[PDB]
Formats: structure tokens, C-alpha cells, sequence
């Protein structure tokens, strides 16, 4: 019987960099489940960065505050069940500087706009987070998720603390 | 930049056609791909060769350096391409024995495609893992033009959006691979309010990857500016050693891979990176890398598609490692 | 300090069906596609077909002469009675960094475990002494064995093939039909007429015929002997499964067809030369290089050896046996 | 009938060679035995391999040779064309060849003293024992190529600068 091995918040197994003639720091090696496990709920920790772009890791637990962005973003559920709520902003420029990049925390209070819909993600499901929408998450049990985004006001960097230095 | 390529004779005994591009010559026999250029020669086992050729063709010369092996490969200049022998080999370079020629891309690509078609025989799929396909050995025997002509799949924004690249199903020709038989196939629950159905969108990405019909083929599934999520399913050995002209990132989504990491310029071994589910690491712009995977596994390759990067890395205005700590 | 003998049969994996093994600080594991090697401080992978083909040779040749590199990383050095197993010893990158590891064994101890690995890892219908077109595949989970293919008796002439009491000529009747890629090779015995009383020293045989009937590839086998001079011809197809770094000069005489030799520096592994040999070409592989051969069609090669145990020291304390 | 096994010949051979990445071609001592024999005088034994005392010698047989003998075994391999080997068991081998010496000795055209041992007819790819204590001679109707497994001696002609690849 074929068994495909997936990670989870409470069940992962880090590999790492084996050295011949290098510095393990060059490979910026971490495990996204570990990063999520040690963070505040909905804290978005950069696990990858290339110029301005980032991949962020986060533990979904309880209900998030609202987010919006001046560009598209994508979220990939990695572990448990995560609910996504989408709201079409009446004046999105009231909450997000159009010149800004990366997600903006726009408050716990309900912003003004129309209901777009609801998404329920399980492990391995990706949803779009469209520019001009506000979004928020609800997870009953802790679950892990990743963001394809740009570094901005919500992006927490802590490389020395999450990466292998061997 | 050169444009001169040529179909040579069908060999009477082997049944295969021989080919020329600039100063380079291509011939295969029962076992081998035989390369010549002004001043030298090289042999690559035909299976290894066809697997690598298949990638360089499917990827449109990809990014940076696609090394077929420790001697032969290509450098993508994006509209133009360099083909080389020993350019990234310390032995050839120290001796001034490396050779390279610069081509217009569609000129080298057209002869690469002709090579791949002529040299691929009945029942051999150079895009598959060895357990999934036949053998390339012997004299010319039919062809496999279907396997080598697969249509490239790229999302403009995200898989499954109206008018974007579609979800994979049994009905559209993509069943689940045998080594992903246990992977959950359900789609995420999507419920849009009236008028918003075009923009409330989600899909099962792991199930999408479970249905990929090829190995080692990064395909764009979601886009944010120049930032590309290019996941793929992998098995056996990456048929090339990739020396990128930018930094790139790997996130292991299932099972595991080891990356054999060598110096881009010299080819000297430098590290081996073992990645299991959830591991994310970066490949520096001064290394080349080649992956190994026992079981068919899911991998996310994350690229920055910006054309400014290579001249920046060259100048030292962009770092060879994206982050230091 | 002495040479080592600690080897062990580790556990049998329940899904793959294969057993893993230990020799000193080295562990040996194979799965569907690969041979996985570990030593203290390091790890390596070799595709299982290449590994088995190379393992086959090291076993059959009793560790051979000097260095038998499986690839750019892993191999053995013969000290004749003792044997060093290594990772990275002949690789400039590992060595410059102090990451090469080597362990010295009693030859009998290392061989016994090599034979166990080779037996367990080789599956039904796969013959690692054959060319790829001649045999099946080694991929996937354990499925039977091919112990007969890996248990072939070495053949060695004491004086010459066909002499009374010496190693016999090959025929269909004694299990040695002509190979498909030598179908056109003439198979007549030479004319031999002995006067009464002299029938034991008037002797001749068809050597090309004898080679055309070899059932293995890349296996130097003694056909005639003069002191330490050994004529070791063999039939070759595909790629020589190892990169041989010799502790002496060895000579190659191409008897039929064509071989290309990839020639690299013995210590670093850097490419130095490529040698093309067609019928009648004779050349010397110096002591300071390693080499690997490529043969499209099954071809006849004479490997000429000087088996004198005094040479490695004399060479260490010329490199090419003819200076000009 | 598609399989063709390519064998060389005095009149039809195609030399290969050494391509250099970073080395000296001389280190490889490269020659073709058919070329060597075609340039030599009849029955002249030109060394084509050397490993300490031991040699491989190449020769062109043409007509009848003088007799030879040796203090040790030797072997002859026919490489192209038909060669006859005549064997004579010497009465007193020490009268013709110094034992404790090595390599073949040319012992003259005149028949040596002893008994008829036998006759061997070799074609391409056939190898014969040249046994210690015997005198041997060759006859070849047309030029034929041959190879000896022996030791450097009195008949061994050395000329590596002329036969091998220097560039
Ligand atoms: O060049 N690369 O880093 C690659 C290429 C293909 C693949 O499937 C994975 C990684
Ligand atoms: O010494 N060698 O590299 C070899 C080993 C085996 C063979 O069949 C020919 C040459
Ligand atoms: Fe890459």
C-alpha cells in the first residue's frame, strides 16, 4: 500500500544541510510547521524571501483580524481546516495605501463592504486572495498555512532563530 | 549569434539521423549520445541524454545554466542561448579547452526538437520515471512523438480561475499516479455570493500534483508579480544539474528529496541537503543542484521571474544568498 | 593499529523487502531506485543499477589492482590481503575540506559482506555482469534472486587455454554459445599436428572464438602466462562499471571494433584525456590516472598485466613504463 | 546477417588516438600493431608494449624465418593471415640458448639438432604455445601480422619515438 507522507503542526521531521565545503547558513533551511508552531496565532513569519517577494508561514487558531492588500496574494493550507471569509471593500483605498506592498492589518472591526463569499480549505488546498478584497480566517483547531506575498507591514523576519546554523 | 543548423544523413545501420548546430555534432547509436565540437568529443548514455534533452526542450532553456552533466549543457540568455562543452568544468577551463557557441533560441530549439523526436523510440517516455516506461536502447524503432510533444501548462493567475489553466480530472485525461494513490482528491468548499463567482476561487493543489503525468517539470500554479509558485511531482533523479542565474527556493510538500549541491563554476561538491515534508531551503546563485527521490514526491519550486536579476548578481548589486543572519 | 573485521547483517525492511548491512562505520541500504551509503560524518547515493554492476566487478575481481572507484566518491583500494573502503579519498573537494573517510579491513571480512549485499540486492532476471540490452531491470522491491549470475566461477589459465589440465576452450556443448554481437566471428580450431609423444606441448586454440563466447562483460580473464606477464582478454559492451586507478601501468590492445577511454587524474578526478582505440591499437594507461571505457558494440579487448607485487613500491618510491 | 565484427589487417586498419584535455600524449604510448608490422622488415620483432622486462612484440611474417629458441615460454597470436609454426625439440637446448637469459634468441637458418615435435597452422585470432626447450620457425605464403608475448631480449627491436603518438 502506497503511503504519501505529509507534515503537520504536531508531526513533522526536519531534514537539513550536510556539509562538504560550505556554510549551512547559505541554504536558509527551516521547517514551516516548526515556524508556525512557535508563533503567535496568525503571526506571519517569513520562511522564504527573494528580493521583495516572500513566502510566510502561520498558525491559524481562533479568528484572525481583517487583512487587505494592494496586490493579489495566495494562501495554501498545510495542515488542518481553515475557513476564509471574503469581503468586497467599498473604499479599499481607505484601508490600504495603493502604493504599499504586502498584507496590511486593517483591524478586528468589520470593514465596510459586501459579502463576496466563504472558503473552507483543508490540507493542500490553495485559495486566491484578490486585490480589493478584505479577508479573514477562522480555525477551530490549530492548523498551518503559507502565504505567497510581498514583504510588508505584517511580515515578521527572524532568520537567525528559525534557520539551521549547524 | 549563430543560426546555422542542419539535418545530416540517416545512418544505414542504426536508423537514426545525425544533426549539426554551428560547430557541434550530434549522433546516437544503440547505447550512446555522441557529441563533437571543434577540438573535442564526449559521450553520454542515451537514457540520461534524452531525459535531459526532454527538460531543456520542455522548459524553453529554463533559467541560467542547464548542465546535462559535468561537461555539456546550455545557458539561457532569454532570446539567445549558449551551448557549451566544459564551460563549467575546472579541468577544461584551466586548460583553455572549453568550447562554446551562441545561438538564436528558436534556431537551437528547432534542432533540439528534431533530435528528441528522431532519437526517441516506441514505448520510451523520456519525461517519466524509469519504473513507469520502457527503454531507449538499440536501433531506431518507431517513435514517441506524443510523449515529447506535451503542451506546457502555465497559470496566468491561479489554476482553476475562469479562462486560466484548468483543474486536472479523470475526464480531462489526468488520473492519479500509482505512487499518489492515497492522496485525498476532494475540492475545497467554495461558496460565492451572487456576482462574485469569478473571484471566490480555490482548488486542491496536492490533488492537482498527484495527477501530474510527468516528473521534474515545474509548472506555474499561482502568480504575484514576478513571484511564481512552480510545483511539480518528482521521482528518481533530476535529469540535469541546474545552475541558476538567480536565487531560488524549494519547499518539500510530501515525502523527501536529497539535493546534491556543487559549485556552479567548478562542479566541486559542496553540500547535500535532505528535505522532508515542510522543509524549505534556498539554493544560492553560485551553486548547481540535482535532486534524488525514491518515491514520487511533491515539490514546490518558488521563482522570481524578474529579468533584472542576472546582471545584478553579476555586478554584486544583488546577493548570491537572499538572506543572512 | 591493525586492520578491521567487524561486519553485520542489519534489519530487513518490511516494505522494500531488502536487508541492510554494516561494514565498520559504513552502512549499506538499497530501496526501489538507489543504493544509500552512510559513513561517520557523511552520506551518498548511487543509482542501484550502476552500484550493482560495480559491486559485481569488485567481488568477481577479488578487489582487483589498486583503486576500484564505484564513482567520483565511493570505492576500494586493494592492499592484497587487506582492503581500504573509502568515501571521498580520491575527490579533490572532500579531500581539501578534510571530509574524506576511509576504513581498512581484512580482505576476507570485507568480501564476505560484499557477497551478501550483492546476493540480497540482485533480483530475479537481473544480471549485473551483463550489458543492459542482454538483461532485465534491478528497480523496485525485492523479487527473488539471481544467485547463479553472481556466482560464476572465475576462469584463469595456469599456462594457456586448452593445455592438458588447464582451463578448457569454450564450446556450445560446455555451455558457452557464441554471443549475438559476435555472430559473424569465424570459429575454426587452428590446425594442430603433433608427432607421437609430443601431444601435450604442441598446442593452439582460436582466441577470438574463445572471447566471442564469453558470457560476461568487462571481466579480464587470463588466457596465457609468461612469468608475471598475464594476457587477460575480455569482451566489452556499454560502459566499464568502475573508474580504475591502477597502482602500475596496464596495457590495452584493442582486438575488434572500438572503445573510448575516459581518462581522469587518479587523485583529483579531473579529466585529462580521451583515448579512442580501434582494432590493432595498443596503448598504455599510466599509474597516475584512472580510466573508464565505452563500447557501443560488444568488442574484444586484450588487457595486458604485469602481476608482480614489487611494482607499486618501485613506482611510488617511472609513471609511464617507456620514457620518450 | 547484420552483425559485422571489425578486425584489422596489414592492408586495412584505421588508427585511433589520444585527445588531450590536460596531459601529454606520450604518456599513453599509442601505436597500431598493423602499422608497426607493415613498416618493419620481415620477421623483425618490434616491441609495441613494454612493462619492465616483459614485452609484446609485433612482426610481419613473410616467407620462412630462421629458427628461434628461448629460456622461457612464449606465445604467438596471429593477427591477420595464415602463418605456419614448425616445432623442434632440441637435443641440447643449452647449446643454442643460455638458460637464465631471457627473450627469444635467433639461432640461425640451418636446422638445429633434435626431434620433430609438430606443426601448427594459425589463422587470424589463433594463439599458439611456443614452449621452453623447443626451437620454432615460421612460414607465411603472403605477408601476415603476428604478436608475441615475451621478454625483452636479443631480438627485441625498440623504437617508441617512431611507432607511437608524440603529438
Ligand atoms: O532546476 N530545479 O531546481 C528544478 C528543476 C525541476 C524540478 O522538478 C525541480 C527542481
Ligand atoms: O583495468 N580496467 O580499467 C579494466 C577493467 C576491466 C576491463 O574489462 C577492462 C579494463
Ligand atoms: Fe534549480
Amino acid at each position: 500500500d502506497v503511503v504519501t507522507e505529509f507534515g503537520a503542526l504536531t508531526d513533522y521531521r526536519k531534514g537539513g544541510v550536510e556539509i562538504i565545503d560550505d556554510d549551512p547558513r547559505n541554504y536558509v533551511f527551516s521547517n514551516v510547521f516548526e515556524v508556525a508552531a512557535n508563533a503567535a496565532p496568525y503571526e506571519r513569519v517569513a520562511v522564504g524571501k527573494n528580493f521583495e517577494y516572500v513566502i510566510e508561514s502561520a498558525r491559524a487558531e481562533g479568528t484572525s483580524g481583517w487583512f487587505s492588500c494592494a496586490h493579489d496574494e495566495f494562501v495554501l493550507a498545510m495542515d488542518g481546516q481553515i475557513e476564509v471569509h471574503l469581503l468586497k471593500l467599498d473604499n479599499s483605498d481607505a484601508y490600504v495605501d495603493p502604493d504599499s506592498e504586502g498584507a496590511v492589518a486593517i483591524g478586528e472591526a468589520l470593514p465596510e463592504g459586501r459579502k463576496m463569499g466563504r472558503i473552507v480549505l483543508r490540507r493542500g488546498h490553495m485559495a486566491l486572495l484578490p486585490v480589493g478584497a478584505a479577508y479573514r480566517f477562522y480555525a477551530e483547531q490549530p492548523a498551518a498555512m503559507l502565504f505567497q506575498s510581498i514583504e510588508g507591514a505584517v511580515t515578521v523576519q527572524k532568520w537567525g532563530e528559525i534557520c539551521q546554523t549547524e | 549569434a549563430r543560426t546555422d543548423t542542419e539535418h545530416l544523413a540517416i545512418n544505414n545501420e542504426t536508423g537514426y539521423r545525425s544533426f549539426r548546430a554551428g560547430g557541434f555534432t550530434f549522433t546516437r547509436d544503440e547505447y550512446f549520445a555522441r557529441l563533437t565540437w571543434p577540438g573535442g568529443s564526449h559521450i553520454i548514455p542515451i537514457d540520461a541524454f534524452l531525459r535531459a534533452m526532454m527538460r531543456d526542450v520542455a522548459w524553453g532553456f529554463f533559467y541560467g545554466v542547464v548542465n546535462f552533466d559535468h561537461v555539456f549543457g546550455t545557458i539561457n540568455h532569454y532570446g539567445e542561448v549558449t551551448m557549451f562543452a566544459g564551460r563549467f568544468n575546472d579541468a577544461y577551463r584551466n586548460a583553455g579547452r572549453d568550447h562554446e557557441e551562441r545561438f538564436k533560441s528558436s534556431a537551437l530549439m528547432a534542432v533540439f526538437k528534431d533530435i528528441l523526436s528522431d532519437w526517441t523510440v516506441e514505448g520510451y517516455d523520456p519525461f517519466a520515471a524509469p519504473m513507469e516506461t520502457g527503454l531507449p536502447w538499440g536501433i531506431k524503432n518507431g517513435n514517441n512523438d506524443e510523449a515529447i510533444s506535451r503542451q506546457r501548462v502555465t497559470a496566468r493567475r491561479m489554476v482553476g480561475l475562469p479562462g486560466d489553466t484548468p483543474v486536472r480530472t479523470d475526464a480531462n485525461g489526468f488520473p492519479v499516479n500509482r505512487q499518489f494513490a492515497d492522496v485525498p482528491q476532494e475540492q475545497p468548499v467554495v461558496e460565492a455570493e451572487p456576482g462574485f463567482e469569478a473571484e471566490v476561487s480555490a482548488y486542491n493543489l496536492f490533488g492537482y500534483l498527484s495527477r501530474s503525468d510527468v516528473t521534474w517539470n515545474p509548472s506555474v500554479c499561482s502568480v504575484v508579480g514576478d513571484s511564481l509558485f512552480c510545483p511539480t511531482s518528482e521521482e528518481f533523479i533530476l535529469p540535469v544539474e541546474h545552475g541558476n542565474d538567480r536565487c531560488e527556493w524549494f519547499l518539500q510538500l510530501s515525502d523527501e528529496i536529497v539535493w546534491d549541491v556543487k559549485d556552479k563554476e567548478s562542479g566541486k561538491p559542496r553540500a547535500r541537503v535532505t528535505a522532508r515534508a515542510g522543509d524549505i531551503c534556498c539554493m544560492p546563485a553560485d551553486i548547481r543542484h540535482q535532486g534524488y527521490s525514491t518515491k514520487r514526491s511533491m515539490l514546490l519550486v518558488w521563482e522570481n521571474g524578474s529579468p533584472k536579476i542576472p546582471q545584478m548578481i553579476a555586478d554584486g548589486t544583488a546577493p548570491v544568498v537572499p538572506v543572512t543572519f
